[PDB]
């Protein structure tokens, strides 16, 4: 036997398509483990999930377990350097993150496959001896504060906390989990708390092996992975901590039959209906709540949504079970509201209860369960191979809930038909345990309560006994019918043999005036799926703000019109994306190849013969107006949006679109559509389980459907225009300044434009960014604590590129600027001082990043798709660019920096976007020139040259 | 249709 191992699990049930090998085990100290051996993987990975989270925070230090999560990255006894962990990952093509929920704290990384042990050794120390360094603590409290700051004016986060504030205040559910400077520093200081000791005590009390689950994925054998995990994780102490449990629901009697009227930040209009329920987690083999969610949340003919939409009351609906914690759950039915729907909330809810009564009247349906089961089994068998980092993180969470042997299957395979459970949950969905919340600007000034953590304005009322009784008497409405058999359920899963003329990259198999067809039969994944991507080119989609508006409305009305039909396909693993672009339209159809030609045909047919329902036009127009207005409530880092506007030849602002929108009439839209479709060019990628002849057939079916119904003719080659990037002058510095009216933080984007994309320019820029990537985070966030959001990397647009920095902060942008410049000098010196081997590690790390193989079809499709829509068509880019990268020296990167990037660089091309807050041993910052302040974007663009477009490969 | 956590480092 082995004393360090309590038990090795039996065979871990997996898909027969899954070539990864698995071993489950439990260590002597109680840690549940899953080992995943993948000898092909480019990146290895591990995750650990501790079954403790913010619900276990001390009542007097809100945010403590989340603060602890940040602090674990900042040094341990074995590895005391504050950024040892993150630096090691960066230098070895790795990445890491962590999250805290109510009951879990989950930590994960990936890394180059040959450096798993080194990454895992550093990771393991988090759970053994963190330093909680006193200086680290005082700095990092600002990252958490800034994290909360960004959430404060976010409508979703405000509602999340409001639900908690309106249940039983004595229940742990009411806790504020994020924490901030006040809860984590200021108040603790006022009350004599040694926060470092509190962190040490919480870690000591709760970071117990018996509450932990670890997952490791690597190229190593299952035996080698076993020895690794035993080696590193056997020393975690078992303190036999009881798993927290919350059997009493936070919503008791006095919290039920309540109405909440809420003022949002954005101009949004929503209704939230919720019912307290028992914890259904244990019923995973039958899943009664999913069955009810499927039915109540259905969007097909006869559904709840269909009738509410027909009445003109709501546009979208989400229904089903929602997690609480061990011991409690919620069942929800949430809808957005039209203006008319806001006046008919009572009637909307009556319809909800009529639908529920129909479920009660028909009884549980085994055939519905069977579909659900069948679909889940197909989904499991043919699941796309996951990226290691997300996969390990997900399994570590669910190891706490299922037997070892079932961790892969448990969330998919359904086994038991349980009409007793379906009825039991259905018996909870009654007017006497309903909570109702309306979110609307119309409640502005009419509220009398304030939620303390976010400031949310609301009013709480008892629902009148007469309203309840009316809902209790809901009878059958003839508009409500159960769904019928889902005919999109796929049955043909045959993988076509690999054709003799098959190619490693997409081949251009059709090149006509009307269409350009790129094709690749899948030679890697061998799942019965395909991706069909189409760009429709028409200059008429973006000619002016009006036409851009009409393009948008057209496609939104089309999706709205197809919804009832497309929903069945979606349940059956067949989806589509349809959107307007600056060049025309984009269509993507993905999923099981079987029924895929049928959905595609329907989309093009509907496109080309579209007739608009006037009521839907008016509703969707009003939603779009609000959507344009609501951009005002987006986050300051806005900065990105202004830079895009500034740097692109043609771009309509949100303001211009807003103005043009009133001029969108039904007559005008009806005229626009045939004009849009009259002349087109189509560029397509058809990629997956499909032959050349099926691909050619699909392409021509799309053309013929347009030709037939819309009389489409080809666009002139010259009309296939692409937009250029503005060309900044040597040594120029421009600043554009605006104010964010909603958020009380600044945002900045700094762009150092370099030159057109090419092999050499690409790799100079990418190597530099690789070298500065971790240091920028470490310097600008960890040390200087300028904000939660600190980003650096290549910016690529319209065939041009450069280096960008994005920061969101309480500090003014002019200050942010001087800190980024101080940082840039630090990096020049750091590049001078680094060893030739440190330099080569960064080359190798970038190389691994660029060569990492797609694990699934759509990831491979997206790479080819990027080559196609950018018109570079460089399908072998990675090998070619990496071969050149390996050639680079320190002097090359120094010369590049000195020529293009240094403050005194002869070819420095700098543009800054400064977004001001609503209310508006540090290294030496260099002196900066006076910027030219941009007053008018049009004038700015007029006064500068435009770059060329990049030549196709 | 059928069916908030704190990051980062
Ligand atoms: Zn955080």
């Amino acid at each position: 036997n082995n004393p360090a191992i309590k038990r090795i699990g039996n065979h871990i049930t997996k898909s027969p398509e899954d070539k990864r090998e698995y071993r489950g085990l439990e260590l002597a100290n109680g840690i549940k483990v899953l080992l995943i051996s993948d000898p092909t993987t480019d990146k290895s990975s591990a995750a650990l999930d501790v079954h403790i989270g913010s619900l276990s925070d001390p009542p007097n230090i809100a945010g403590l377990s989340h603060f602890l999560q940040h602090m674990l990255f900042l040094g341990t006894k074995k590895y005391p350097k504050e950024n040892e962990y993150s630096q090691f990952l960066s230098e070895h093509a790795g990445s890491s993150n962590a999250f805290t929920s109510g009951e879990h704290t989950n930590y994960y990384f990936d890394v180059s496959h040959e450096h798993l042990e080194g990454a895992l050794d550093r990771f393991a120390q988090f759970f053994l001896s963190p330093l909680f360094d006193e200086s680290a603590k005082d700095r990092e409290v600002n990252a958490v504060d800034s994290e909360h700051e960004k959430n404060v004016m976010n409508d979703a986060w405000r509602l999340f906390q409001l639900e908690k504030a309106t249940g039983n205040p004595k229940h742990p559910f009411s806790k504020f989990g994020t924490g901030n400077k006040y809860t984590l520093e200021t108040r603790p200081n006022q009350e004599g708390i040694d926060v470092r000791q509190e962190l040490l005590k919480f870690h000591s009390a709760y970071y117990s092996s018996n509450l932990m689950a670890v997952v490791v994925l690597g190229r190593e054998s299952l035996d080698d992975l076993t020895n690794l995990v035993v080696k590193l994780f056997s020393e975690v102490e078992n303190k036999n901590v009881p798993l927290p449990e919350f059997p009493e629901h936070p919503f008791q009697e006095e919290h039920l039959k309540q109405l909440y009227k809420i003022v949002p930040i954005k101009d949004i209009r929503n209704l939230y209906v919720t019912f307290p329920i028992p914890d259904l987690q244990k019923y995973y083999k039958s899943n009664p709540g999913h069955y009810l969610g499927h039915l109540i949340g259905h969007e097909g003919p006869g559904s709840l949504l269909s009738e509410l939409k027909s009445k003109g009351w709501v546009n979208t609906l989400v229904g089903g079970q929602k997690e609480g914690a061990r011991g409690f759950m919620f069942f929800i039915i949430n809808v957005d509201l039209t203006e008319e729907g806001l006046l008919h909330v009572e009637d909307i809810i009556l319809h909800m209860f009529q639908y529920i009564q129909k479920l009660r009247a028909e009884g549980p349906q085994e055939w519905v369960f069977q579909e659900l089961k069948d679909l889940n089994a197909v989904a499991f068998r043919f699941k796309d191979k996951e990226r290691p980092r997300g996969y390990t993180s997900k399994i570590a969470g669910i190891l706490h809930y299922y037997p070892l042997e079932e961790v892969l299957t448990a969330e998919y395979l359904l086994e038991e038909f349980r009409p007793d459970l379906i009825e039991m949950v259905l018996d909870k969905l009654r007017p006497e345990n309903v909570r109702v919340a309306i979110v609307s600007k119309s409640f502005e000034g009419k509220t009398d309560r304030t939620e303390e953590w976010y400031g949310t304005q609301y009013k709480q009322e008892a629902i009148p006994d007469e309203v309840i009784k009316k809902w209790q008497n809901a009878d059958l409405n003839g508009k409500f019918k159960l769904p019928t058999k889902n005919e999109f359920i796929p049955t043909n899963f045959e993988i076509l043999p690999l054709e003799k003329e098959a190619t490693p990259y997409p081949a251009l198999i059709k090149d006509t005036a009307m269409s350009k067809l790129w094709f690749k039969q899948d030679d890697k994944f061998f799942l019965p799926k395909a991706n069909l991507n189409f760009e429709f080119f028409s200059p008429f989609a973006y000619v002016d703000p009006l036409h851009s508006n009409m393009a948008y409305l057209y496609l939104e009305l089309l999706k709205d019109s197809l919804n009832e039909y497309a929903y069945a396909a979606e349940l059956a693993g067949l989806s589509y994306d349809l959107q307007n672009t600056i060049y025309g339209m984009y269509l993507s159809v993905k999923g099981y190849n079987d029924k895929q030609p049928i959905l595609l045909k329907k989309i093009i047919e509907k496109m080309a013969t579209f007739e608009i329902d006037e009521k839907r036009f008016e509703i969707i127009k009003e939603a779009y107006m609000r959507s344009l207005n609501n951009f005002r409530a987006e986050q300051p880092h806005h900065a990105m949006y202004y830079l895009r506007l500034l740097m692109t030849e043609v771009a309509w602002t949100k303001d211009e679109l807003k103005e043009a929108l009133d001029d969108v009439t039904l007559p005008r839209l009806k005229a626009f559509i045939p004009q849009l479709l009259s002349r087109l060019h189509i560029e397509a990628l058809l990629h997956g389980n499909i032959t050349k002849q099926a691909a050619l057939g699909i392409m021509q079916m799309v053309e013929d459907t347009l030709i037939e119904h819309a009389h489409t003719k080809p666009l002139l080659p010259s009309q296939l225009v692409r937009y250029r990037e503005v060309q900044l002058p040597d040594r120029g510095w421009f600043v554009y300044q605006q104010r964010n009216e909603v958020h009380n933080n600044s945002g900045i984007e700094i762009y150092y434009q370099t030159d057109m994309q090419s092999t050499s320019e690409n790799m100079f820029l990418e190597l530099f960014a690789q070298i500065i990537s971790e240091p920028a985070f470490n310097t600008l966030r960890t040390k200087e604590q300028l904000g939660y959001i600190v980003f650096s990397g290549p910016r690529r647009a319209n065939g041009i590129q450069g280096l960008r920095f994005i920061i969101q902060s309480e500090k003014p942008p002019h200050y942010l600027e001087s800190r980024v410049e101080a940082f840039l000098i630090t990096m020049e010196k750091s590049i001078e001082d680094m060893t030739e081997e440190a330099f080569q590690k960064h080359i190798q790390a970038l190389a691994i990043r660029r060569l990492d193989k797609p694990k699934k079809l759509s990831a491979e499709s997206a790479k080819y798709y990027g080559e196609i829509i950018s018109q570079q068509y460089n399908f072998d880019r990675d090998n070619t660019e990496v071969a050149y990268l390996k050639t680079l020296t320190k002097e090359d990167i120094i010369k590049f920096y000195k020529e293009m990037l240094a403050v005194d660089a002869p070819r420095r091309h700098k543009v800054s976007v400064h977004v001001l807050a609503r209310e508006m041993n540090l290294s030496q910052a260099p002196a900066l020139p006076q910027p030219e302040v941009i007053q008018n974007m049009t004038e700015f663009k007029r006064g500068l040259p435009l770059f060329p477009l990049v030549k196709p490969h | 249709a059928y069916r908030l956590v704190d990051t980062l480092q």
